[PDB]
């Protein structure tokens, strides 16, 4: 039935999930690799235009984004945004996986703003994560003090939420 | 119901004596599973569209996403229909549950003959009309790479990319970065013989400054770099965070592009390699502080500026210490480092040795190697700002297998602080049990057994 | 007058878990060196 | 009324921590002779 019958790899689900998102959201390193060795389409996003190394950076999945990235299309999803606009290392420092932004600094993710304007530490900044705001700041110092579209600074939106372990570390 | 089937299917002189009857079951315009008389276009029923549009029946549809008439007939292969829907005017305006205009669809689809049949009419529609976020219809044949359906707007609906998205993208940012290496052909080739040339698209500006050779390297693809500077580029336009596409190349550790800007334009590295952006870096310290130990082999080759400082002051061989790439500091001694340079808090490179964790003995193999250890361990016996020579910071942070190394090569044990403490001071204070039993039974811990400080 | 049960909780893990911490260290020691732990040293951490 | 979760903590140390620290004395007992505990004696000191 091979002869081609292999498009049911690249098939979405009523949620646009396709096999390869089902991956990454649920750990599974060893399933992860047959799908990307059969030819699974890497960069495919579902209705919230996600790819699935948005998943793996929205939940932690460390060994799942190092073997997405070493494979072929791995420079081009890197730093490749959403529907919100935000790259994979906006999503994997606003839940705080320490880690996961630790590895995607060493491996050149550029920065740049998403659609409302914050930095990757004004979201790390936005939840209490003070073990994200302190690694950003000692790799990029200078974007502690630039503002977004509305003008707030990275502690105005830290006292928005009532953060107050995460406002005597921004001062 | 009757009219269902039978607009569907039968679609002349006896559908519509039967929507006649279905005008006569309840009304025209009555609801359905998806619209009301939308299956009509659905099936390319002309003549029944006709007698609908004799008997006057609805021109906007609500099929539970907002799908109209015109949208109906695209979404599905109506081409004959729309012509006379065209031809009708209906408006084109209308915009879905997914915020898509009848434009947007044929584009986001790929239908290139639907473009060709809104073609002929071309002033009934909008092509500047607000999608998505503000995506225009050139926007989208830019994100997927539609290069044909690009290639009917350009030179039909005569439209150039000069209308930013709300956030401030052109629809060559958008190409450059998604590397649609085919969709950028047509714009610097197509697109010069309307109005909007080579040397005009090359200078827009993003909401960051971006020039469109700075999106074409966070796509990461050489096609599309190279796209950029045949139609003259620069590599020195600087960022609003100063920064060159020379800066934001080699930090990626893309070796392929660095070379390839470099052999289009010879004259420009003189003026970058030299461009201290926003903190200060040159792009020798982009390369060596992101571990890549082999564009600092080429960045030097090329006449680097090996020890340039920077903001914090730190040369790249501290730079590249700081950051525990220690594959990059073994390179830079052996190719002509100046191991004597010291940052804002006077630590130089044996002190971020040990306080990272690095091994030592290999890294003293190095500056014996490079024969500038004929006397160039006085760095051994280097105080900080505080006073703190690096044997204060292997004795207060553990690290009993790189204490051992600092007394093998003798380092002074018995050397003060600002406040009067040797090591040992520092041992006994945190509780480091090995470290205390290892300093006393060397040479010298008979002397340092019973010691006072600035208290006592 | 629930802080006697509150002492009951370290009773067990300062002398069965700090001394499985040790027991462990004593299977290792006879087959493979490991890394992290006896290159540091004992004491309390500065930060 | 917290008090029932005072418990839940030591149902699970002294069923499972406290087998877990048989467990590896069953290991210790196969390879080689462990100085510390296999010296003294069960019970409760007198300090």
């Amino acid at each position: 039935t091979q002869a081609q019958l292999k498009l049911l790899l690249n098939e979405k689900d009523s949620m646009g999930c396709s096999p390869l998102h089902y991956a990454s959201r649920d750990g599974h390193i060893r399933s992860l690799e047959n799908l990307i060795r059969l030819g699974a389409c890497i960069n495919l996003k579902n209705n919230n235009n996600e790819s699935p190394l948005h998943f793996a950076a929205r939940y932690g999945r460390y060994n799942t984004v190092r073997q997405l990235l070493d494979s072929e299309k791995g420079s081009f999803i890197i730093n490749e945004s959403d529907g919100a606009g935000m790259t994979p290392l906006h999503i994997s420092s606003q839940q705080g996986h320490t880690r996961v932004v630790q590895l995607l600094l060493n491996r050149g993710a550029l920065l740049h703003r998403d659609h409302t304007g914050r930095n990757p530490l004004q979201l790390a900044a936005m939840s209490g994560y003070t073990e994200t705001i302190e690694l950003l700041h000692s790799v990029h110092s200078h974007l502690l003090d630039q503002v977004d579209k509305d003008g707030n600074t990275a502690l105005h939106l830290a006292t928005m939420e009532n953060k107050p372990h995460a406002i005597s570390v921004l001062m | 119901v009757d009219y269902l089937e039978a607009a569907e299917s039968g679609n002349l002189d006896d559908f519509k004596r039967l929507f006649m009857a279905d005008n006569s079951r309840i009304a025209l315009k009555d609801a359905k599973g998806r619209t009301a008389a939308h299956q009509a276009a659905a099936r390319n029923r002309v003549n029944i569209l006709r007698y609908i549009r004799d008997q006057n029946g609805d021109f906007n549809a609500k099929d539970n996403a907002g799908n109209t008439p015109l949208h109906i007939a695209v979404e599905s292969d109506a081409y004959d229909a729309l012509d006379y829907l065209l031809s009708i005017p209906v408006d084109t305006g209308v915009l879905n549950e997914k915020k898509q205009a009848p434009v947007h669809l044929a584009t986001e689809l790929n239908k290139v003959k639907s473009l060709r049949v809104m073609g002929q009419y071309r002033n009934v529609i909008d092509i500047q009309q607000g999608g998505e976020h503000g995506r225009t219809a050139l926007h989208l044949a830019a994100i997927y790479d539609h290069e044909e359906c690009a290639r009917i707007l350009i030179t039909e609906f005569d439209a150039c990319p000069r209308k930013p998205c709300n956030n401030g993208y052109y629809p060559i940012h958008e190409a450059a970065k998604n590397a649609s290496s085919k969709t950028m052909e047509v714009f610097f080739q197509w697109g010069e013989q309307r109005g909007c040339t080579r040397e005009e698209m090359i200078s827009f500006y993003d909401s960051e400054g971006n020039v469109p050779l700075h999106s074409a390297v966070h796509g990461g693809d050489i096609k599309a770099v190279e796209l950029c500077l045949k139609s003259g580029a620069k590599i020195s336009t600087q960022q609003h965070d100063l920064s060159t596409p020379v800066h934001l190349a080699c930090a990626q550790g893309a070796i392929d592009i660095v070379k390839l800007m470099f052999e289009m334009q010879p004259m420009e590295k003189r003026l970058c390699l030299s461009c201290t952006d926003v903190q200060k870096m040159t792009p020798l310290h982009c390369a060596s502080m992101f571990d890549h130990p082999d564009i600092v082999s080429y960045l030097v080759a090329e006449g680097a500026d090996i020890n340039a400082l920077d903001k914090e002051h730190r040369s790249p061989l501290l730079l590249a210490a700081s950051r525990s790439g220690w594959k990059t500091v073994h390179l830079l001694i052996r190719l002509g480092a100046c191991i004597s340079v010291k940052d804002a808090a006077a630590r130089n490179v044996l002190h971020f040795v040990i306080m990272n964790g690095g091994r030592l003995t290999d890294f003293a193999e190095q500056v014996a190697n490079c024969q500038t250890q004929a006397q160039l361990k006085l760095l051994l016996n280097e105080k900080d700002s505080m006073g703190c020579s690096p044997l204060h910071y292997a004795s207060r942070d553990g690290h009993i297998r790189s204490l051992e190394n600092l007394i093998r090569l003798g380092a002074c044990i018995n050397l003060k602080n600002n406040n009067n403490e040797s090591p040992l001071h520092f041992a006994a204070r945190y509780g480091r049990y090995n470290t205390v039993r290892q300093l006393l039974d060397s040479e010298k811990g008979s002397f340092i057994i019973n010691e006072s400080d600035g208290a006592g | 007058a629930e802080l006697e049960r509150q002492r009951r909780k370290l009773r067990d893990i300062s002398r069965m878990l700090e001394q499985q911490h040790h027991l462990v260290r004593l299977i290792v020691q006879k087959m493979e060196i490991k890394t992290e732990a006896d290159d540091v040293d004992e004491g309390i951490s500065p930060n």
